[PDB]
RNA sequence: UAAGGUGAUAUGAACCGUUAUAACCGGCGAUUUCCGAAUGGGGAAACCCAGUGUGUUUCGACACACUAUCAUUAACUGAAUCCAUAGGUUAAUGAGGCGAACCGGGGGAACUGAAACAUCUAAGUACCCCGAGGAAAAGAAAUCAACCGAGAUUCCCCCAGUAGCGGCGAGCGAACGGGGAGCAGCCCAGAGCCUGAAUCAGUGUGUGUGUUAGUGGAAGCGUCUGGAAAGGCGCGCGAUACAGGGUGACAGCCCCGUACACAAAAAUGCACAUGCUGUGAGCUCGAUGAGUAGGGCGGGACACGUGGUAUCCUGUCUGAAUAUGGGGGGACCAUCCUCCAAGGCUAAAUACUCCUGACUGACCGAUAGUGAACCAGUACCGUGAGGGAAAGGCGAAAAGAAC
RNA sequence: AGGACCGAACCGACUAAUGUUGAAAAAUUAGCGGAUGACUUGUGGCUGGGGGUGAAAGGCCAAUCAAACCGGGAGAUAGCU
RNA sequence: CGAAGGUGUGCUGUGAGGCAUGCUGGAGGUAUCAGAAGUGCGAAUGCUGACAUAAGUAACGAUAAAGCGGGUGAAAAGCCCGCUCGCCGGAAGACCAAGGGUUCCUGUCCAACGUUAAUCGGGGCAGGGUGAGUCGACCCCUAAGGCGAGGCCGAAAGGCGUAGUCGAUGGGAAACAGGUUAAUAUUCCUGUACUUGGUGUUACUGCGAAGGGGGGACGGAGAAGGCUAUGUUGGCCGGGCG
RNA sequence: UACGGUGCUGAAGCAACAAAUGCCCUGCUUCCAGGAAAAGCCUCUAAGCAUCAGGUAACAUCAAAUCGUACCCCAAACCG
């Protein structure tokens, strides 16, 4: 095809989070952590594939990671990747 | 450091 | 570098000594040219940075033999 | 390998239930052993409603060392040390002492 | 007044950084006492 | 479930190794993010298992 | 090897295993993102961008592989210039970077000492640099001796703080000869015959021996005090095992060991034994290290400061003899004696410890000892180089205090 | 037209008082100079220690300057306290 | 059946000390005679830590300024809401770059941080939040300057520099009005656009460089004219009759 | 309205005068101290291709990745 069905694990997990993810459902689309290398073109790829469902475009965003807790020394999280996914229109999930 | 009187010539000096 | 390709001699450190003996650092250095030298043996001229001396052993051994040092050596030339 | 293991029924040694027997629960490996009805200790636990715990005193079985305890060996009814023989190819266990495989 | 420290990180990685500090035989030097050291940020960058 | 699959095909092989993935390990993924997954030890092995399943193939074939 | 396991803070969840595919230990493999010598180009390290090859029953764009430079060798190409070179493409090999000391080499201070300071000292030290090995270097007399003799190099003790050097100040400081450690000797400067015959390295195999997991391993009970016995008292027992650690207080006999006896599927260090590659052995007859020795000038090395100064090295200008010859014997000459420079190789006695294992101490015990007994080169300070802390102990057991 | 004039922004720092364990390791308030120029400003670059730079004061070169800072020789030497 | 250490007490020696013992403590200590030293502290403007003092003294950081009512709360001068009052308004309003790096928003808590209290916070804990073909970086292009195959030079380290290759503070295609989130928006949504390439169809045609030329492409001052932002009034619209 | 806010609806929406330091203006006038570079863009052809490929236009369609985007920013968030 174009992207090998190994590398659709692009995928990582739903961002059922917030109104801002349930809200932005109420009006289309979906929102995912998804990888970190993913290439919109490539994550659409997957949505179409697994999930079978039709999506129109869609937008990335990275999230940086928050540092915190510790006395001295100091702890950060990791960084990671927002879908944003909009779907075409016989919308299901 | 120092107190500005102690590096100040006029006030140090004072007696030669 | 100041070497002379033939000999190898470089510069090196001695000291100047004042009437007084004082001991000031300083070097000797080595008499060298750069010299159109004929082979005729490869119908062409080669430029060595050469020595006097570099030059009375060219005299002596002739070019041919010192080239084949310098080549044995690795010497660009 | 290990003289003291998991389903075995031991007689104390030393102190505050020495002499009291019991079966082996668990074996840890900070080389204790946790024993049944020998060493018991009040600990205090408050009564938790989701997963419906009475709470207030409770009384559990703390872990002895390995070494205060050895093997109960019931043929002479004693304390009993343990060696290792090999036996077609199996390492087992025996008592000294009549030399008994286990 | 204007103090001694005007933060500008381009300077800052120009002057300090890694691939700086590994353009000059010296510069390799840093880093080598500072590894020897055993030292957690050989050189404050990215 | 090693010499279980030491002989088991170049290219059959493949296919329990999609399987692992285009089965298992996304839906578990997914399927555990999401807060189902009651089992965790499914995420370890499977993972483990694609492991051994690229053990071989990669000692099969080639090396 | 195994009855228990899924590293730690760190419970919990969900699991896995019990007579052999749980875990754990060792041998050999596999995978091994990005940066970093970084090597496809770039770059504000962990990022941006490519050329060419591959890759798609959804053969676009993305993914992967390869493409740095230098050296050697070959091949093909190929100017001014026809020949020929330089230049250019490809290819095969090797290099590159890091790393504690010991080692050789290129450079090389000043404080300081002289009760000041120039000579002299500190000192060929500190430091910079280059290079290499398991050791390095040195080494097979153009050496000493003194008319008797010795017989490579290296290290140790003497000789001796002597002889000497020295603003004869401060200081520096040998050798001869003797006692020891370890000992080893060989090639090239070449052609003929005979030819791959000694040997060395690289390598495959074998064997033995060490290594990297392991196995077995003796014998204690009664009672008293106590929260707890290993302690006291009694009576037994093992000892080629009374090294040591642990366990509720001090244990040969509770545990782990210890002495002792054993063990390797695999990979390896070391010896031999051979296979393969590369290499030369052997006899006859030859050959015997020239811009060198020496000298002049300038410095430097020799304990030796130019001194009556031998000897060694050479920046500079010179320049022999060649066995009936030449070097040295501390100015120099004779005689005598003794050695053979101007090509190389060479093991041991010697040096060192980033690191591995085991063992030891009239060494420290938390302001001590490493800066660091602790998640320390950390927190912190500094643009940076760089500097650089504090901070250990509930209890036998968390029984860590329900209500 | 102008190193022209008066005068804000902007750049300076002549006087005074305050402050002097400050609000501030050099500022506040009231006045003051320049304000189309040898002006002033953001970003980035180059110059290195007996060296830099200096409309020149021995000024400045990171609150350090008649020889910067960091590490080293190093326990310099101290007929002194 | 209580070691060291700590704290008392008695005795003893010329002294440095010693012995005994109560309490504390809860595990080590060692006569004797020899042996060896990190062997004795009040001073060094000594070193480290702890704790005094001045003293509940100075001070609480611009003299723009507060008053009251009502909420919440264990508690309100300080938080929330309201009505007054006052202060900036070429800022003390608003958007960024640089620099910071979660300080943003929402719940929750008030020990420590806040020069007071604190129910509040840029403070603790947890959760959320940064959506782009068009803005910007990457990217093409170069200035200063940097690096630099070969190369020239240098005891070593290295120095300079050609071909190049990097480097913005400058050049280079393109989106606007409105809406919406607690928190982003020229990025999301509604309306209405545009830029450059690939491919296809249909017409029509000489295409083609790391090369030539053009352009991009540029100073200071000054002078008005034309014009927009923007303002004022009238008209218009809605509301008012104090 | 849970008293923070949140929904819904919705009039007129013209003219005259004034008016910038903004724009026209990278203009114009004048002066001496004489005022970056390169690419994108346009055009020209060389080697080279000549039915081809390319070039121009209309319409249709596809592509535009990646990284930044919170908040402070004359300040209680930057240097002090
Ligand atoms: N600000 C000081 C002056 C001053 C500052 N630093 C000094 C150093 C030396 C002498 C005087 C000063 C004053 O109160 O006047
Ligand atoms: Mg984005
Ligand atoms: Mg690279
Ligand atoms: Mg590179
Ligand atoms: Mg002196
Ligand atoms: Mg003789
Ligand atoms: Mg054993
Ligand atoms: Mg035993
Ligand atoms: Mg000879
Ligand atoms: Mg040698
Ligand atoms: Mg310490
Ligand atoms: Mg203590
Ligand atoms: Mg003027
Ligand atoms: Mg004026
Ligand atoms: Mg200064
Ligand atoms: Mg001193
Ligand atoms: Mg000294
Ligand atoms: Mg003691
Ligand atoms: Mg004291
Ligand atoms: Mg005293
Ligand atoms: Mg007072
Ligand atoms: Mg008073
Ligand atoms: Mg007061
Ligand atoms: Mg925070
Ligand atoms: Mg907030
Ligand atoms: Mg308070
Ligand atoms: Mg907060
Ligand atoms: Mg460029
Ligand atoms: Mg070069
Ligand atoms: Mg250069
Ligand atoms: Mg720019
Ligand atoms: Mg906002
Ligand atoms: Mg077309
Ligand atoms: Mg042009
Ligand atoms: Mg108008
Ligand atoms: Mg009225
Ligand atoms: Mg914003």
């Amino acid at each position: 095809m174009i992207r090998e069905e190994r590398l659709l694990k692009v995928l990582r997990a739903p961002h059922v989070s917030e109104k801002a993810s349930t809200a932005m459902e109420k009006s289309n689309t979906i929102v995912l952590k998804v990888a970190k290398d993913a290439t919109k073109a490539e994550i659409k790829a997957a949505v179409q594939k697994l999930f079978e469902v039709e999506v129109e475009v869609v937008n990335t965003l990275v999230v940086k990671g928050k540092v915190k807790r510790h006395g001295q020394r100091i702890g950060r999280r990791s960084d990671w990747k927002k879908a944003y996914v909009t779907l075409k229109e016989g919308q299901n999930l | 450091t120092s107190k500005w009187f102690n590096i100040d010539n006029k006030i140090v000096d004072h007696r030669p | 570098s100041r070497v002379c390709q033939v000999t190898g001699k470089r510069p090196v450190t001695g000291n100047n000594r004042s009437h007084a003996l004082n001991a000031t650092k300083r070097r000797f250095l080595p008499n060298l040219h750069s010299h159109r030298f004929w082979v005729e043996s490869e119908k062409r001229f080669v430029t060595l940075r050469v020595s006097a001396k570099g030059m009375r052993v060219i005299d002596k051994k002739g070019i041919d033999t010192v080239l084949a040092e310098l080549r044995a050596r690795g010497e660009k030339y | 390998a290990a003289k003291i293991r998991r389903d075995d029924e031991v007689i104390v040694l030393t102190g505050k239930d020495k002499g009291k027997r019991g079966k082996v629960k668990n074996v840890l490996s900070s080389g204790k052993v946790i024993v049944e009805g020998i060493n018991l200790v009040k600990k205090h636990q408050k009564p938790v409603p989701a997963l419906n715990q009475p709470g207030g005193i409770v009384e559990k079985e703390a872990a002895i060392q390995v070494s205060n305890v050895a093997i109960f060996n019931a043929a002479t009814g004693k304390a009993d040390r343990v060696g290792f023989r090999f036996e077609d190819g199996k390492k087992v266990r025996f008592f000294k002492s009549n030399s008994e495989t286990i | 007044m204007k103090r001694t420290f005007q933060p500008s990180v381009l300077k800052r990685n120009r002057s300090h950084g890694f691939r700086a500090r590994m353009a000059t035989k010296n510069g390799r030097q840093v880093l080598a006492r500072r590894r020897a050291k055993g030292r957690a940020r050989l050189t404050v960058s990215k | 479930m090693k010499a279980k699959e030491l002989r088991e095909k170049s290219v059959e092989e493949l296919n329990t190794e999609l399987l692992n993935l285009l089965r298992e390990q996304f839906n578990l993924r997914m399927q555990a993010a999401s807060g189902q997954l009651q089992q965790s030890h499914l995420l370890k092995q499977v993972r483990r298992d694609v492991a051994r399943v690229k053990t071989l193939l990669n000692e099969k074939a080639g090396a």
